[PDB]
């Protein structure tokens, strides 16, 4: 059966600025089948106050999915998105960075 | 608004 | 100017935990403007846009009606589907159908789809002349058969071709502020060293809409395509998108290097430069 592995990005709606409200936003995408698990992390725990899109795909099937939370970014917290899925041998995370 | 004449396979 | 309306419909099973998943999500452009999900306490077609609010409780009722059937049809689908490839259900499987109909700047009709897939891989379509399908293989074929006997396209082009662009016209007026505009992108590029010898350029697009958008590196004029990182397009989440592109370059090479940016938007093609 098709597998496809979700593109995983992590990144912040508005420029990041201390101190300042935003929106975490981890974004995956191309992936299939459609049961993913995907956790924003904050100093590695899981955040509880996270909501999501609703299941959609692209032209050529692979689904996509928005996961999401309001944020005040601080110089010391650091930010990541934990996701599982069929085509990953173990959970994979990408560390929010600022600087790109 | 959606289709109508969606049929099974 | 050019606009479209979709539906997309997702129906997972699940064996030995119930009845199968099934979300259907409605859009126009790049714009989400209906939700069902069967798994949700509701049971109701939910606006997601707020210009679709205004419509009244005839066609909420009519939509949510509407979505059960398509609901219950893929249902029997998914066991359909298992009996046609000779499954089992020691498995979960995936069933997916698009369609919808594209108009110009002139918001008349262009073309018309109606796309099905099972598990990742497509299974039957109609074609572009809406009279005729194509399947993807031989248990599609006869799926075609019981289709064409059932005169089934007919149906779908009465639809595509009429009812589907009229209520794409009355989205684009109803929705007109958040649907007939376009936010140009905020370009910028940025540079950081990798190593004492190398740097990474990455070129930006930010808060723009519709989502279509191309971002390509040149070195001396030349496309970069095989040596460029390119993500994929992104929602900020507030109705804008964003996307970058990187290449990895020799340090001191950085002014052979340009970025070119083209977007519906931008009454120009940009080209930023690192001199
Ligand atoms: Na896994």
């Amino acid at each position: 059966m098709i597998q496809r592995t979700p593109k995983i990005q992590v990144y912040s709606r508005h420029p990041a600025e201390n101190g300042k409200s935003n929106f975490l936003n981890c974004y995956v995408s191309g992936f299939h089948p459609s049961d993913i698990e995907v956790d924003l992390l904050k100093n590695g725990e899981r955040i509880e106050k996270v909501e999501h899109s609703d299941l959609s795909f692209s032209k050529d099937w692979s689904f996509y999915l928005l996961y999401y939370t309001e944020f005040t970014p601080t110089e010391k917290d650091e930010y990541a998105c934990r996701v599982n899925h069929v085509t990953l041998s173990q959970p994979k995370i990408v560390k929010w960075d600022r600087d790109m | 608004a959606l289709g109508i004449g969606i049929l099974t396979v | 100017g050019s606009h479209s309306m979709r539906y997309f419909f997702t129906s997972v099973s699940r064996p030995g935990r119930g009845e199968p998943r099934f979300i259907a999500v409605g859009y126009v452009d790049d714009t989400q403007f209906v939700r069902f999900d069967s798994d949700a306490a509701s049971q109701r077609m939910e606006p997601r846009a707020p210009w679709i609010e205004q419509e009244g409780p005839e066609y909420w009722d009519g939509e949510t009606r509407k979505v059960k059937a398509h609901s219950q049809t893929h249902r029997v689908d998914l066991g359909t589907l298992r009996g046609y490839y000779n499954q089992s259900e020691a498995g979960s499987h995936t069933v997916q159908r698009m369609y919808g109909c594209d108009v110009g700047s002139d918001w008349r009709f262009l073309r018309g789809y109606h796309q099905y897939a099972y598990d990742g891989k497509d299974y039957i379509a109609l074609k572009e002349d809406l009279r005729s399908w194509t399947a993807a293989d031989m248990a599609a074929q006869t799926t075609k058969h019981k289709w064409e006997a059932a005169h089934v396209a007919e149906q779908l082009r009465a639809y595509l071709e009429g009812t589907c662009v009229e209520w794409l016209r009355r989205y684009l007026e109803n929705g007109k502020e958040t649907l007939q505009r376009t936010d140009a992108p905020k370009t910028h590029m940025t540079h950081h060293a990798v190593s004492d010898h190398e740097a990474t350029l990455r070129c930006w697009a930010l808060s723009f809409y519709p989502a279509e958008i191309t971002l390509t590196w040149q070195r001396d004029g030349e496309d970069q395509t095989q040596d460029t990182e390119l993500v994929e397009t992104r929602p900020a989440g507030d109705g804008t998108f964003q996307k970058w592109a990187a290449v990895v370059v020799p340090s001191g090479q950085e002014q052979r290097y340009t970025c070119h940016v083209q977007h519906e938007g931008l009454p120009k093609p940009l080209t930023l430069r690192w001199e």
